[PDB]
């Protein structure tokens, strides 16, 4: 018997990246998953090095930041690169999520992966907004300021929360190093979650473009899914490249090039592209404790889609009207995204409540009423 | 061409062998040409083009 | 927002910088610098900026030490502890001409003349706003705007009213290359010369990201003949079927 | 002499000449609203920022290419 | 959704005169643009088969069937990672698009919720 | 719910043939003009309205939300303004 | 459709010379050269990379330190800064460059001579770091009287020549020029 | 006039207004406001708008003169203040809270 | 002897752990002990004195040093937990040994 299959180390690798058994027809949207694995990477060895030449005080935060950019060598590759990866991050995490949704890969038997993905989701949230706080320019200060407040929304204990989770009065010195130790081990913790969300998907496999069973036709994940991994991993660098090196601040705010002033928060406040859509919702929600539960509710809600999905088949591929009701659905997201950096003005007041309403309306009208008719059309379609 | 693929190809150990040092060739050949690419497209802009009259 | 709020939208105008391939034009950064000490550092710091920063860029090793060496920066103690001053070396950051904020503030009739070594990365817009700025004063307001007290119309800046007066006019610098110095001239010296201060690595990161897409691109080019190429078994596989 | 002088006037009196004059008849109408008494106690003052930013957006349009070419 | 609730739900629409002619031809349409077909598949082929339920269905099919389950499905995968469509034969007409498994599954699921029903029976 | 290499849980399979060649036997890129042209746009044009239909809504609805928030802040649009406030 | 002996048809795939050297040469080209790439990649991006950790630009900033000499007493060490780094300053005596002269050169770890150490007798200066792990040993001390790392236990002398313990090196001695008789810089 | 002045990291609102903005602030029945009081409740000298100047949502500080009820507007959810610094639009819940102050003598007071 | 020996890199990395640790305090041993151990680096031959300088960011310990350690020092802790769970999975093969040595396969206990 083979060393990789005899040794039990090696037999956990060799289960995970070797001999793991994969469907034929997984197409280039069941990448992500390697391309966030990438980021992560990217990040732990950007995010570690930045670590070591990083100073947590407020009083000298930014400034560290800056000597990084100008003094040392190669710093504002790292300091780019690991802001830049953070982008990328989150288009692969959305593009991961997107691809879940579509192919039903939330349904029976993956709902636990899908569950634990969840959380992952959240604490890259969490992850990146303490790495953004951790700058201390304009929008970092603000930033956390606003994100540390979001518990005020618990009554009764919230305010006391807040002040707790600041060390003081307001957010300064004391956040701003605990939000560092916090976002040096969170993304550790997201590994962890990270692997945990693969272990529990190793019961099922893989789900595939088909959403049939590909038990009848398995291909060893290498040399079949590394080389395909690859193509996005250089397609990946690519764009990458072309941010790090070409662009490096086209996905930065101004404002966070400015030190942090907690006198004046800068009349256009708009956070990262990322956090965009559930800005746009906590800005549509007019009641403060509202506001938050449904942007927070924005994310818990995917947890749903186990159950509110009613199809007997899984995942979109062969039903127009789901596909449909998907395209909908992500064009609304992007939408939401929008009307998260527009000014809060009229029209698009209006227009950012219609949006939320939507987006909340797929997972809890639309979704189980679609795939109810859906099945139903199967059915009498094919007599 | 055979002997080409035995020499450099056949044994894993002398395939890369020839993809590290082909790796070592490409490495400095590409710097320099890169370089003397770099200064001609950026002609007396960069430092090294009027550091002359200094 | 009214356009007023937001202010207007500078032009894009075409730097020498602009173009995936392109670098500063180093004697237009020299230039700036001269104009940067001769106008802008009567008010504006350039505190993240030390000497040897221009060395090799747009000053040779003497000619920023003795820049250095003409301003006193504070020493060690002595040997009694008594404070001293020496003079500056390369490693010490240009100073600022304020003490501090207020100092700032009170010449400058309450407005904060702020840091300039980040303003390129730190407004929308970079080197063209701060071109548009400085040569964007019009000679008289638009009609109907009223200014705050000591406050000078400038559309590109958001609100109209801005605390810093126009302070480019056509031989205000003499530059010491025979350029004509004209106040878009200095006003694009200047705007280079600071948005080089914002991202001084500027010239290496775009040299190393033309070699990194070359790179790149042929490894992609090939990653997907070796990816065809392993994956064509699976691709190319037939099946016949003869129901049991 | 400053190049942009001479390129902002060019651009105004040709391809901005439909902004310039909607500054102007702009400006005319403000100026006499203002000359005409109890102006200061009227709700709603009428400026030419918009008219303005129109014509300068339009010159800048116009223009940029032309002036970095002469510097 | 169990299969009995789509079957029961199909059957209450056929049986109605005027749901059935507005509904028919809209599934079929719905079928036609699914395009299951154009992989060789049967409708039945894409039913959750990951489930205790199914599992047992689909042990319970004729060798035959089963068999020829197989086939198209592994078929059909290779059409999907090709990135082609079936031609010829390997379109499933609409005279081949048989429900050779809901029999098999109505059952399983019968047997299933009578079970669920008579542990909640309460002697009167 | 799978199993792992000879014990997957297919159902059993009988009678399907597999044939394949070497991937050196092969040409990678055979056919790739025509793949290249004409499955795409096979499967591009079979796609396309699942895509066009919400992009095209919501670039209409952006549209609209944009231009009434631009006209809403100018001098013909202070009165509308003054309304929606 | 029925026979299995039957392959079916792979013409518009199979290569005609697939069994040719220049065959698998053509696709190992194609794979070596990502090699080639890889390999290319790899190094460039660790070695720009780790650069990271090598001193910033900052903290190249180099010192040369000008110390009196009319301040030290004879029979005494002085510890001046330099590049972090301390600087020992001993004026010697006498008797004790006497002492130092006296020491077979054969029997010496590091075989050197007062004379070639130091350019002025009566100025000891060396880089008062130990050479064995980097500590500043403690002057005075040592069983060789000149100076005795604490840290392991090697003794220098007072030409600071290591005489005993695991310090491979005599002291190190700067670059420094007598400016003036009184002023030296390093 | 509006200045901030900080106080414990926070900034401080200190307006002084003017007799037709006081007014201005009178008018607003009580009755339709998330938070119900009046400026007689919130100041305690009429010239002197005191305020911790941290908008009530989430906590930004907002931009003042600015706004739709002409007072003050936090930018980041969209909440107008008034003149009162009482929240008449947007997520905020409260009005801007007022601090403990007192005015030791007329022209000077403490926080 | 794979949990053996992986453990006995979990020696290792402890002790460059709690070092590392030790060294963030910035009082006179921690100063010390950092320029010592760095400096273990410069009996490796000619590479090794620039090795020494590479890891201390300067020529001396100081403040790049001092951050790097930090760095590291938060790090190395949760690749030393990897390692100890991986020795445990080592370990799982075999199971524990037992004070006598003989199998215990004959009675376990959960
Ligand atoms: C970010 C980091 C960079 C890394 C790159 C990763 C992105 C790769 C990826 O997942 O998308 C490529 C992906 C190619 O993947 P594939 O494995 O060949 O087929 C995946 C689809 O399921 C196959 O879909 P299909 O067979 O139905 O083909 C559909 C596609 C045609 O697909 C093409 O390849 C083009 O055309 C469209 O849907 C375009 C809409 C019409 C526009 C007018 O492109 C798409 O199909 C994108 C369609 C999304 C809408
Ligand atoms: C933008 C609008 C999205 C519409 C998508 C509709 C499907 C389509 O045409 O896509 C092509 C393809 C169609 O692939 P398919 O697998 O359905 O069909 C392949 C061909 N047949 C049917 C013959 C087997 O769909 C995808 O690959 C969709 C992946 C979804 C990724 C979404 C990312 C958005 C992020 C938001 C997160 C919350
Ligand atoms: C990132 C590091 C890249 C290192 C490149 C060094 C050479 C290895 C390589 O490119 O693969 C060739 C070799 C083997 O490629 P191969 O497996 O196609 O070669 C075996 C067949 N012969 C020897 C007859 C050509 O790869 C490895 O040994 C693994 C290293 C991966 C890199
Ligand atoms: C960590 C972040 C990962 C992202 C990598 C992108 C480029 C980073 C390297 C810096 C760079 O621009 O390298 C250029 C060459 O491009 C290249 O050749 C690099 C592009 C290659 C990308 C993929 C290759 C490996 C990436 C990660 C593998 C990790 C293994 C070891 C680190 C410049 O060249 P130079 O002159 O600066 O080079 C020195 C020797 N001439
Ligand atoms: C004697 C005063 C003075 C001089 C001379 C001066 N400035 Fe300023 N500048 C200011 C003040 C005050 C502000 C702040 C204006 C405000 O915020 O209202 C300012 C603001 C700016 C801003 C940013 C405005 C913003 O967006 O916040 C830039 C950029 C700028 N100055 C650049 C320059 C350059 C370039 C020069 C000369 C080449 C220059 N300044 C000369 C006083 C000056
Ligand atoms: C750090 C972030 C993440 C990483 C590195 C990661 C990685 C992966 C990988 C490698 C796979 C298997 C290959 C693939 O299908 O792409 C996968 C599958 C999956 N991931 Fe993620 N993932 C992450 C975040 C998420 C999130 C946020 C979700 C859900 C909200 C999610 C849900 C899933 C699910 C449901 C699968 C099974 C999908 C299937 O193969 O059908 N993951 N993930
Ligand atoms: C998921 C993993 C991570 C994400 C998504 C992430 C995201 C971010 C983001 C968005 C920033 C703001 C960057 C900027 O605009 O400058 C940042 C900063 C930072 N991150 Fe991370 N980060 C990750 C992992 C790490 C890790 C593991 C470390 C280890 C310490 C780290 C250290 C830092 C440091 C020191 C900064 C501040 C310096 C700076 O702004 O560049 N990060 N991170
Ligand atoms: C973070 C440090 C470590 C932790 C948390 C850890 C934990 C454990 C645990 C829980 C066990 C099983 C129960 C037991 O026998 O006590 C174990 C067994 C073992 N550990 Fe460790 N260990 C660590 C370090 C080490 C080191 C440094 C070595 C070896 C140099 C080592 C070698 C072993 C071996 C050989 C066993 C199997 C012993 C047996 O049960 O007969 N471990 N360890
Ligand atoms: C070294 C052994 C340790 C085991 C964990 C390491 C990683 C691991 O398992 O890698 C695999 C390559 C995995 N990909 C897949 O499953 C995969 C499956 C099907 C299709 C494709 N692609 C399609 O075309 C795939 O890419 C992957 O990228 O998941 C990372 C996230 C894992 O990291 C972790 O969870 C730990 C931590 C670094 C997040
Ligand atoms: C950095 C973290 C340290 C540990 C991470 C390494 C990879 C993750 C392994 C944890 C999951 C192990 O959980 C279990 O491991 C065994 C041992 O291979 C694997 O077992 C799998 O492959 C083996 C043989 O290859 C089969 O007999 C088995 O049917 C199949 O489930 C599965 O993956 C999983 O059932
Ligand atoms: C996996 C780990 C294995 C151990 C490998 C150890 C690698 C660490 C050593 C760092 C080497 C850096 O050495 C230094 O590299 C930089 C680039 O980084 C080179 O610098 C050269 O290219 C860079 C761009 O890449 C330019 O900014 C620079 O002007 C030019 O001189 C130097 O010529 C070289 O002195
Ligand atoms: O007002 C906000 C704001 O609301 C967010 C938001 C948007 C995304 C939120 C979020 C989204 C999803 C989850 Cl699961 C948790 C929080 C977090 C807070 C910010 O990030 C921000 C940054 C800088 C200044 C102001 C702000
Ligand atoms: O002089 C030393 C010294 O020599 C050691 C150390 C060096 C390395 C340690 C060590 C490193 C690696 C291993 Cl595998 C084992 C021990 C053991 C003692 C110290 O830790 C020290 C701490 C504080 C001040 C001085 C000193
Ligand atoms: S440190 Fe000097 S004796 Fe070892
Ligand atoms: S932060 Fe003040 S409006 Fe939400």
């Amino acid at each position: 018997m083979a060393l990789r299959k005899k040794n039990s180390l090696l037999n956990m690798a060799n289960s995970y990246v070797l001999d793991s058994p994969q469907p034929s027809n997984l197409n280039y949207f069941w990448n992500f998953g390697s391309l966030l694995a990438l980021c992560l990477v990217i990040q732990l060895a950007t995010g570690i090095t930045l670590a070591m030449h990083y100073t947590s005080h407020a009083s000298l935060a930014f400034d560290s930041v800056e000597h990084i950019m100008r003094d040392v060598n190669f710093g504002w590759f790292i300091r780019y690169a690991h802001a830049n990866t953070a982008s990328f991050f989150f288009i692969c995490i959305y593009a991961h999520m997107g691809r879940n949704i579509y192919y039903g890969s939330y349904k029976t038997p993956r709902v636990l992966p899908w569950s634990i993905g969840v959380i992952i989701f959240l604490l890259l949230i969490i992850t990146a907004f303490m790495g953004y706080v951790l700058v201390f320019g304009q929008m970092s200060l603000w930033g956390a300021t606003v994100i540390c407040n979001l518990v005020s929304a618990i009554p009764w204990l919230g305010e006391d929360i807040v002040h707790f989770l600041w060390g003081g009065f307001s957010v300064g010195n004391p956040t701003l190093q605990r939000f560092f130790a916090l976002h040096y081990l969170m993304p550790f913790v997201l590994a962890v979650f990270a692997l945990l969300h693969l272990i529990a998907l190793h019961t099922a496999g893989s789900s595939n473009p088909l959403g049939i069973t590909s038990n009848v036709d398995k291909l060893s994940m290498h040399p079949y899914y590394s080389f395909k991994d690859l193509i996005t991993v250089f397609a990946f660098l690519l764009m990458f490249t072309l941010f790090v090196f070409f662009s490096p601040d086209k996905l930065g705010h101004p404002d966070n090039y400015i030190p942090a002033n907690p006198m004046v928060t800068p009349a256009s406040i708009v956070p990262e592209w990322y956090l965009l859509p559930f800005y746009a919702i906590l800005r549509a929600i007019p009641d403060k404790l509202g506001g938050v539960i449904a942007m927070v509710a924005a994310i818990l809600i995917l947890l749903i889609l186990p159950i509110v999905d009613r199809s007997i088949i899984r995942g979109n591929a062969f039903k127009p009207i789901s596909k449909l009701l998907f395209g909908f659905f992500i064009c609304n997201f992007l939408l939401l995204g929008v009307l998260g950096q527009v000014h809060i003005e009229p029209p698009f007041i209006v227009l950012g409540q219609i949006c939320t309403i939507f987006y909340f309306s797929y997972f809890l009208i639309l979704l189980p009423m679609v795939s109810t008719i859906e099945n139903i059309f199967f059915y009498i379609g094919s007599l | 061409a055979t002997t080409f693929y035995n020499v450099f190809v056949k044994r894993n150990s002398a395939f890369v062998a020839t993809i590290l040092a082909s790796a070592f060739v490409f490495d400095m050949t590409f710097e320099t040409a890169i370089d003397n690419f770099w200064d001609r497209i950026n002609a007396g802009k960069q430092w090294k083009d009027i550091r002359h009259k200094y | 927002m009214t356009a007023a709020e937001h202010g207007l939208h500078p032009a894009e105008y075409p730097w020498p910088q602009n173009g995936m391939l392109s670098t500063f034009d180093h004697a237009s950064l020299r230039r700036g610098y001269q104009v940067y000490k001769e106008v802008c550092a009567a008010c504006h710091s350039l505190d993240r900026i030390a000497w040897r920063n221009l060395v090799g860029v747009t000053h040779t090793t003497d000619e920023a030490k003795a820049f250095a060496e003409e301003l006193e920066y504070d020493d060690e103690p002595d040997d009694e502890g008594n404070p001293r001053k020496r003079p500056g070396k390369l490693a010490d950051y240009i100073p600022g001409p304020y003490p501090n904020e207020q100092a700032a503030r009170a010449a400058n009739q309450g407005a904060l003349p702020p840091d300039l070594s980040l303003i390129a990365k730190a407004r929308h817009g970079g080197a063209d706003y701060i071109f548009a700025l400085l040569t964007g004063y019009p000679d008289e307001p638009p009609a109907g705007v009223v200014l705050a007290p000591g406050m000078n119309y400038n559309p590109y800046f958001p609100g109209g009213g801005i605390g810093m007066a126009r302070t480019l006019f056509d031989g205000v610098v003499e530059y010491e290359d025979g350029t004509p110095a004209t106040t878009s001239q200095m006003a694009k010296d200047v705007a280079a010369f600071l948005t080089w201060a914002a991202e001084p690595e500027h010239d290496e990161r775009k040299k190393l990201g033309l070699k990194a897409i070359i790179v790149i691109s042929a490894m992609l080019g090939l990653s997907v003949y070796i990816k065809k190429f392993k994956w064509s078994p699976i691709k190319n596989r037939k099946f016949i079927y003869n129901p049991p | 002499p400053d190049p942009a002088i001479a390129l902002h006037e060019a651009a105004a009196e040709g391809p901005c000449h439909d902004f310039k004059h909607h500054f102007d008849e702009c400006v005319e109408r403000v100026t006499k609203a203002q000359e005409a008494e109890d102006y200061d106690h009227a709700e709603y003052k009428e400026d030419c920022v918009e008219e303005f930013f129109h014509l300068q957006h339009c010159i800048n349009d116009n223009t940029a290419d032309k002036l970095f070419r002469v510097l | 959704a169990s299969i009995t609730s789509v079957v029961k739900t199909s059957e209450l629409i056929l049986k109605s005169p005027l749901l059935s002619k507005i509904v028919v031809p809209l599934a079929k349409t719905y079928v036609k643009f699914s395009g299951y077909r154009q992989l060789g598949f049967k409708m039945n082929d894409l039913i959750i088969e990951e489930t205790p339920n199914m599992q047992l269905a689909l042990r319970r099919l004729p060798p035959t069937e089963s068999y020829d389950r197989v086939y198209r499905l592994i078929r059909a995968t290779q059409f999907s990672l090709s990135h082609k469509l079936a031609t010829g034969n390997d379109i499933t007409k609409p005279e081949e698009d048989d429900h050779y498994l809901i029999p098999y599954i109505l059952d399983v699921e019968a047997e299933a919720f009578e079970k669920d029903a008579l542990d909640n029976l309460e002697v009167v | 719910y799978m199993g792992w290499w000879g014990h997957m849980g297919s159902p059993p399979q009988k009678g399907i043939a597999g044939y394949t060649i070497s991937p050196f036997a092969a040409r990678p890129f055979a056919g790739v003009v025509h793949a290249a042209i004409f499955n795409t746009f096979r499967r591009t044009k079979n796609q396309a309205l699942f895509v066009i239909l919400p992009v095209s809504f919501f670039y209409y609805v952006w549209t609209q939300a944009s231009e009434k928030n631009e006209w809403l802040y100018t001098k013909a649009g202070r009165h509308e303004l003054a309304k929606a406030l | 459709g029925k026979s299995t002996y039957k392959i079916p048809d792979f013409t518009p795939y199979l290569k005609k010379d697939r069994n040719t050297d220049a065959n698998r040469l053509f696709s190992y080209f194609m794979i070596g050269s990502f090699g080639m790439l890889s390999a290319a990649g790899a190094k460039a991006t660790v070695q720009d990379f780790l650069s990271n950790m090598s001193a910033s630009a900052d903290v190249l900033a180099m010192a040369k330190v000008e110390v009196k000499l009319g301040a030290i007493p004879l029979g005494k060490n002085v510890i001046i800064k330099w590049r972090g780094k301390p600087i020992f300053i001993r004026h010697r005596t006498s008797e004790e460059i006497e002492e130092a002269n006296e020491v077979n050169v054969a029997t010496l770890r590091d075989p050197q001579t007062d004379d070639e150490r130091v350019q002025k007798p009566e100025w000891l200066v060396m880089i008062g770091v130990c050479t064995h792990l980097g500590c500043v040993p403690i002057g005075e001390a040592g069983d060789f009287g000149g100076w005795f790392c604490p840290c392991h236990g090697s003794h220098y002398d007072i030409s600071g020549r290591i005489r005993r313990g695991p310090a491979p090196l005599n002291l190190e001695i700067p670059e420094y020029d007598f400016a003036d008789a009184e002023t030296l810089v390093i």
